[PDB]
């Protein structure tokens, strides 16, 4: 209760974030994945 | 143990400061930041708020360019290693444009083109700042005396960078943005121009370095001497004289045989301060202009054998 | 002759020594015992300072200078003509500082103040005794200490500075230099603020305190206070005195070489000497 | 995703777009003077070099 | 013994500052991790006082 | 929350602005990096 | 694209107008001033080599 | 919102003339622009 | 492990999306210098060689 | 115990979210740790 | 064993995990850079070498 | 026994904070010597071993 | 009691104190075990 | 002996007393790392042809 | 500080220097075995 | 009605007097540019 949110307020916010996560890691993959192909570092 | 007023011993918090709105357009003014318990122990806790307007816009987008365009040299002449840029941080130099091009701006921008770049920011950001150092002043209808003490600093600036090359012909004389480069350049000025020990006005600015560190021992250490009679609160004391005034005025009456009051010690205070580089600026700006060799000068002028 | 507030500060006590035998004033200035130590120590030293002008053989004053004794004579004295006058001016210099200082603790005392004066004045007192006696004692002989003269005293910091290179680079002198420019920026912004504090615009009322912190908050983002400002105003002088100290007593007795090659121990740092690019690699 | 819109209700827009503003013009700013420094992307000299100005 | 506790805390340390700078100098294959490790604790030994 | 005072349907007005103008800024850029890499591929 | 219009409801016209106005004159003299670094585009020296002159 | 208190009659008068003066600097950069690739191409 | 929005409840949202921003650009430009440093992938170097521009 | 404001049931809850976020980053450790000895065994 | 719980009653949650994530990120960059420095395990350079790509 | 009377003297957290760092750099001084010893860098034995310098 | 812990309450921290002490332990001695059996040092 | 913790804070010689102990011994062991003729490690190197 | 307070301190102070000295006792007595130094 | 405490007239009168000022200027600097370009043109 240190940052005054409710139990609902971070389930609705940690919603949000994890969306955000998973998009910024699916375009990582494929800026990896378009690397690896281009020039492998393995 | 005995206390000497150093250290503040018991820190008191209440609500933050605000400050007072004589003519301030407050909403440029932000909001209270944090609280420094460290800073406590030695001054106030509070951090700003800080006033950016018109000319804060312009001094610190102009100020951040020109930080920003010698960071990226650097980045540069690191070979874009964060290693071999952390290593080599003080031997990162840019540099004025070679004196085959004298005064002209047709300098490639890896042979001091960068540099009329930076310096251009660097004029835009530090002038910008005497105007906002003026205005601030007049929002609150105080003195001036900032604007015009700041004014002395920026004519040595003015000298080192614009004026003097200026009169030279040729930016190559002009100050190398970097740590050990900037001292290079110091080191090497003298050597050109014969040991500049023997200018006279590079005497009489050490001789007001001195004074402003002699200057601000006494009275940094004669305050804290009285500062168990209110004496920290010196507009006060000018308004009406109390025993830390007179305590203080006595103690260097009898010492050195002549005093101050609470008011005029800080006339000396801004006078032997803006001398450092009120008179630093001539001498620099004689040098090479009109004299080019300060020992052989000297050897004419008395102070030196023949 | 005295103030108009005087009258009732000149009480009798508060003397290291004596306390009637040496406890007046002669004008404004007080006489202690070490009034009269300092007067004797101060005129003697001027007056050795003029014979020594006599027997170099010139009248200007810019000329006259006091040499040491040659390096020939190590630690012990020397010749009047030679160098032995600069050694008794130098004790008549040291003599004379150490009664100034100790003659205003006897002026503490008597209007019951702080001994910050004093202890300050000491912090410039060993910054000139280890340029003269400490360090010239360590290296061996005191032809290392610098002449008493107006433009030759300037020539010894300069074949001083000239033997390790360019003295920029010890990292003690950066630390001093660095302490001696943030306290005249800040003698330059206290007098200043006060000064338009007291001396507002025209016809407008004296301005407070609050002013004061107001305007710095408004122009820095932070304000350190009228308390803060003098502690860090003597701060930064007897730091920038104590690492002017710290420079010199290191110099010729620890360190011998070239004051640019200490900065390589940075450069050549096991994990990144052998990087390509840059500067040095 | 389409409820992105709450990043507005917890930061300051006046702040985000200062912040912003400055962070694209820095990045773009450094990314042309890399490309100005490396001489395979220098545009100014590439032109030179094709019409003979130099 | 009328010693402050700011004040044992500034005499602990500095023979921490010395003495983990000299165990680290020699694992880090230089004086200067020893300086840094040595450093940085006794800054924050010295900081937190009872 | 609402820190900033922001209600909820002022929040979406806001937002659905600044993806206008991301769109926008990011179209340029795209027609910008197409131009390049006709001209002179990186890669 | 059209309801741009309210970023006058969140943005000081002030401070917005003056941060632009800066922008602009610091961005213009830098590439002014990189075109006259540049040999190539230096349009003073350009004259001098076609008009024979100094 | 509501940070400055400007209507949406100011804030459409506002970004009216903003605008206006955008599109008219915009128009003479790219004469300028159109004048110089024509002295001298950098493309 | 679906319990993690209880972090939420102890952390400010504002000071770790703003440290959390400025972490992840400084660990993404710092991992592109190292990329550029190294010159089997710098690629601007490297399509310098692949079509013989220099 | 104290010293903070916790209760019995606060730190439990709190130590079973930690302890399974700690079980959830020793997951990718000994993935990225044996796809590591695969390629290139230290031992 | 089961009783670890109750350190988060004598431990603030808030600056141990502050302190913890700045722990564990120095320790990933250290012993990342330990392996960048030896030849053996210099990814990096093993790519190159393999690929003969300078 | 009896000596679960420390902590009726050291504040824990103290103590669990200072313990805390001792160990890590406990741990960190035999890997580092462990490494710079050329008979225990297991990094540089591996490379040996297995035909990679 | 001078630092606020009651004796109940230091004999309910030792517990655990030494609980987490001798599992660390624990982990160690299996360590130095396997590295012995990799290569000893004596 | 009774009186050591009372004439001294109790909290201070456990600080005092156990940081030294530990500086104590790392030194004498470094030291006995420092001479060739008990360093463990080099020792065992030695004798299992490692080196 | 309380004699019986002070009492307990005392001795389980001791209690733990004669734990630590005693295998401390042992530990040299190891090395000694495996490298006399005298 | 402003920012500025100044009325809609006040305004309109003010910046007439403004471009009057403005017009005199820039025309007497394209004389000067004009005058100059014939002497010694820079293109
Ligand atoms: C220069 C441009 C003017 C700047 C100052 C303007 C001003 O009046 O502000 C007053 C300023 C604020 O006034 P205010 O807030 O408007 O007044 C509020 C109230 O009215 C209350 O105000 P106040 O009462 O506090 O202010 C009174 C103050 C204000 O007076 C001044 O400002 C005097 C300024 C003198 C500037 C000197 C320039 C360097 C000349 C060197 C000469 C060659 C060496 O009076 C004085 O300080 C008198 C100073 C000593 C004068 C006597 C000297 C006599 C010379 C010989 C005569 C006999 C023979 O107060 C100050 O004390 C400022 C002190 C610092 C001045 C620094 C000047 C730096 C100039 C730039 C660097 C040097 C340029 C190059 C020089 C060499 C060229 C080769
Ligand atoms: C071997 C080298 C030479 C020598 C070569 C020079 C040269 C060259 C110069 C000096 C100058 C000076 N020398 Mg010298 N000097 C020598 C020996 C000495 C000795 C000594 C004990 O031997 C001393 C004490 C000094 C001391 C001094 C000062 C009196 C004077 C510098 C004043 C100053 O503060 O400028 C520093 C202040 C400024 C330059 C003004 C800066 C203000 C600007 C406007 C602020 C910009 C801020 C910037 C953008 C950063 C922003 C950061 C963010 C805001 C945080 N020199 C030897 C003999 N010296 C200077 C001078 O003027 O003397 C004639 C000078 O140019
Ligand atoms: C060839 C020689 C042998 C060898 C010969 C010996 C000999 C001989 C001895 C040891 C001893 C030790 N050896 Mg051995 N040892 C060797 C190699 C090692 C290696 C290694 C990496 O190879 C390690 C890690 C060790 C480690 C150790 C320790 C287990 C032990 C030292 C304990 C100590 O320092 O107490 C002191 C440390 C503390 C007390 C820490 C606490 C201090 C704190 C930081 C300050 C107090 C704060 C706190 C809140 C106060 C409350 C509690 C207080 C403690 C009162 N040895 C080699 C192989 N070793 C010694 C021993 O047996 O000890 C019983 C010993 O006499
Ligand atoms: C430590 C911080 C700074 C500082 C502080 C400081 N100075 C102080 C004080 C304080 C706190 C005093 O209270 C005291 C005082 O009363 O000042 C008015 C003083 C003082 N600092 C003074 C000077 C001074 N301070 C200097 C420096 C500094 N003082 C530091 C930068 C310098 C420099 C850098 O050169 C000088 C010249 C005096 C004005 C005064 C002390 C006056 C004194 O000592 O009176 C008794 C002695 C005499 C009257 C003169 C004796 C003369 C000798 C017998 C012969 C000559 C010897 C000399 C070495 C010859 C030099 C030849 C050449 C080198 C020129
Ligand atoms: C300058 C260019 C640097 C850019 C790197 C960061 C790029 C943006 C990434 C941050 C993501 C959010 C951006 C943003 O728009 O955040 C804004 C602030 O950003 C900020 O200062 C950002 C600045 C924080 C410090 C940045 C230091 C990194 C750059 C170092 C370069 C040397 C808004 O925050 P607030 O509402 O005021 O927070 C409330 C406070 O209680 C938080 O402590
Ligand atoms: C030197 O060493 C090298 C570099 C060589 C190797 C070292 C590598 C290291 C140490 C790498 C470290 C990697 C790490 C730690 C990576 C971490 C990655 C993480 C944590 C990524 C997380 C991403 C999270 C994102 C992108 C979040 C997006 C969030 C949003 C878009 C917010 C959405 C919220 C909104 C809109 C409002 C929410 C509020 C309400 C009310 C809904
Ligand atoms: C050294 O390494 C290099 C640099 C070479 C490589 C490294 C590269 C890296 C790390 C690059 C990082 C890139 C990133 C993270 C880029 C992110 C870019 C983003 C987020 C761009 C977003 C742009 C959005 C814009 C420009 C939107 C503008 C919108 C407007 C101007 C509209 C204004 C808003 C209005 C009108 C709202 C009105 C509504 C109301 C209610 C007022
Ligand atoms: C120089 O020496 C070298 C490098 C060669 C070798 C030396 C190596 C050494 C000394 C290594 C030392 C390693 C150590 C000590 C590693 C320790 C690692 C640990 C313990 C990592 C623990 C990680 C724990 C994590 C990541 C836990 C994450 C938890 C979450 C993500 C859950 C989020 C928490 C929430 C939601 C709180 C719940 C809140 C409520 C209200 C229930
Ligand atoms: C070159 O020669 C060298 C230097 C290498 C040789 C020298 C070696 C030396 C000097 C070695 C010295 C070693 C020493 C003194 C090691 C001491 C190790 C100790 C004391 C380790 C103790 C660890 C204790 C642990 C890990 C306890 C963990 C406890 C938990 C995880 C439970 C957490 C619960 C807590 C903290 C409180 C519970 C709260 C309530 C309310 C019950
Ligand atoms: C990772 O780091 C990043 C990239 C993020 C940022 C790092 C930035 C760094 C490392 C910055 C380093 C900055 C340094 C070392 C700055 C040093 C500056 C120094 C020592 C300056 C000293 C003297 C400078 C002077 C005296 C400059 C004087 C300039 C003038 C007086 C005006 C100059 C104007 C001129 C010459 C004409 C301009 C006019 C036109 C039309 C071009
Ligand atoms: C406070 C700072 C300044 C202090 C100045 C102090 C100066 C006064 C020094 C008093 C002590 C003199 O010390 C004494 O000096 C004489 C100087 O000839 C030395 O005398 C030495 O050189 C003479 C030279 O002819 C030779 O006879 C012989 O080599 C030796 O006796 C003595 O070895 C030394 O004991
Ligand atoms: C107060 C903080 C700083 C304290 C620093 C005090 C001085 C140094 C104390 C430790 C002295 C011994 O420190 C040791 O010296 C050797 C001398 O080559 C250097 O060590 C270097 O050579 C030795 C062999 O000679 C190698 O084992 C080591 O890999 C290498 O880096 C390092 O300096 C350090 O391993
Ligand atoms: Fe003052």
């Amino acid at each position: 209760g240190y940052t005054g949110l409710t139990d609902e307020q971070a389930q609705e916010l940690h919603s949000v974030y994890m969306s955000g996560l998973w998009l910024f890691s699916a375009v990582a993959i494929v800026a990896h994945l378009a690397v690896y192909i281009w020039r492998p570092w393995f | 143990a005995e206390y000497q007023n150093i250290f503040t011993q018991v820190q008191v918090r209440g609500p933050a400061d605000l400050g007072m709105t004589e003519d301030v357009n407050l909403a440029n003014r932000s909001g209270v930041g944090p609280f420094s318990t460290l800073l406590g122990w030695f001054g106030n806790a509070q951090l700003g708020p800080i006033y950016l307007g018109s000319l804060g816009v312009l001094s610190l987008f102009s100020g951040l360019m020109w930080f920003f365009t010698i960071g990226i040299w650097f980045w540069y002449q690191a070979g874009w290693n964060p290693a071999v840029f952390l290593r080599d941080l003080f031997f990162f130099s840019l540099e004025p444009p070679a004196p085959e091009y004298g005064l002209s701006f047709a300098a490639p921008l890896k042979e001091g083109g960068l540099w009329l770049i930076a310096s251009f920011f660097m004029f835009v950001a530090v002038w910008s700042w005497w105007g906002r150092t003026y205005l601030r002043a007049q929002a609150l209808g105080m003195g001036k005396h900032t604007a015009w003490a700041f004014l002395s600093a920026i004519w040595l600036w003015m000298v080192l960078g614009f004026i003097r090359p200026i009169l030279m012909g040729s930016w190559s004389e002009a100050v190398p943005y970097g740590i050990f480069s900037h001292l290079d350049w110091t080191n090497n000025f003298s050597l050109v121009h014969g040991n500049l020990f023997y200018n006279p006005f590079h005497g009489l600015s050490i001789a007001f370095l001195y004074g402003s560190a002699l200057l601000f021992a006494m009275h940094g250490a004669t305050i804290l001497a009285v500062s168990r009679f209110g004496g920290e609160r010196e507009l006060e004391q000018i308004a009406d004289r109390g025993t830390a005034a007179e305590r203080a005025a006595l103690f260097w009456r009898w010492t050195m045989g002549f005093n101050a009051t609470m008011e005029g010690i800080h006339r000396w205070a801004i006078w032997m301060a803006v001398l450092v580089t009120l008179t630093g600026g001539i001498g620099i700006l004689l040098s090479g202009t009109v004299v080019d060799n300060w020992y052989v000068w000297g050897q004419n002028h008395g102070m030196a054998p023949l | 002759a005295l103030l108009s507030f005087e009258r009732k500060y000149r009480v009798p006590g508060g003397t290291l020594v004596g306390g009637n035998l040496f406890d007046f004033w002669v004008g404004p200035f007080y006489v202690g015992f070490f009034g009269v130590a300092t007067f004797f120590f101060a005129a003697l030293g001027i007056i050795l300072i003029a014979w020594s002008a006599v027997l170099q053989g010139t009248w200007n004053p810019q000329l006259i200078s006091v040499y040491p004794p040659a390096l020939e004579y190590g630690l012990g004295g020397a010749p009047l003509a030679k160098g032995g006058l600069w050694q008794i001016i130098t004790i008549c210099a040291t003599g004379a500082f150490v009664s100034w200082a100790l003659r205003e603790v006897e002026i503490c005392r008597k209007l019951g103040i702080g001994y910050h004066i004093p202890f300050a004045f000491a912090f410039a007192i060993l910054a000139y005794l280890t340029l003269v006696l400490f360090r010239p004692v360590m290296m061996g002989a005191w032809g290392y200490a610098f002449p008493y003269g107006i433009w030759t005293h300037l020539d010894w910091v300069s074949n001083t500075g000239y033997t390790y290179g360019n003295f920029h680079y010890n990292p003690a002198h950066m630390i001093a230099i660095t302490f001696f420019f943030t306290n005249a920026l800040a003698l330059a912004l206290h007098g200043a603020l006060v000064l338009s504090a007291a001396n507002p615009e025209k016809g407008k009322e004296m301005r407070t305190p609050d002013h004061e912190d107001t305007f710095f908050r408004d122009l820095v983002g932070y304000s350190i206070g009228t308390l803060g400002i003098h502690r860090l105003g003597l701060l930064l002088s007897l730091s920038a005195v104590f690492f002017s100290a710290l420079c010199m007593i290191i110099t010729g007795t620890i360190w011998f070489d070239q004051w640019v090659d200490w900065w390589q121990w940075w450069v050549k740092l096991p994990w990144w000497a052998n990087i390509p690019g840059g500067i040095n690699g | 995703m389409s409820k992105f819109y709450k990043i507005w209700m917890i930061f300051d827009p006046r702040r985000v777009f200062v912040a912003q503003g400055v962070f694209l013009f820095l990045l773009a700013v450094m990314i042309h003077l890399i490309l100005l420094s490396t001489p395979s992307y220098n545009w100014l000299e590439i032109s030179a070099a094709k019409y003979n100005r130099v | 013994p009328e010693v402050s506790e700011f004040a044992f805390r500034l005499m602990m340390a500095a023979v921490i500052f010395v003495g983990v700078g000299i165990m680290f100098a020699f694992a880090g294959g230089h004086w200067f991790v020893g300086l840094v490790v040595g450093g940085l604790v006794a800054a924050f030994f010295a900081a937190t006082p009872n």
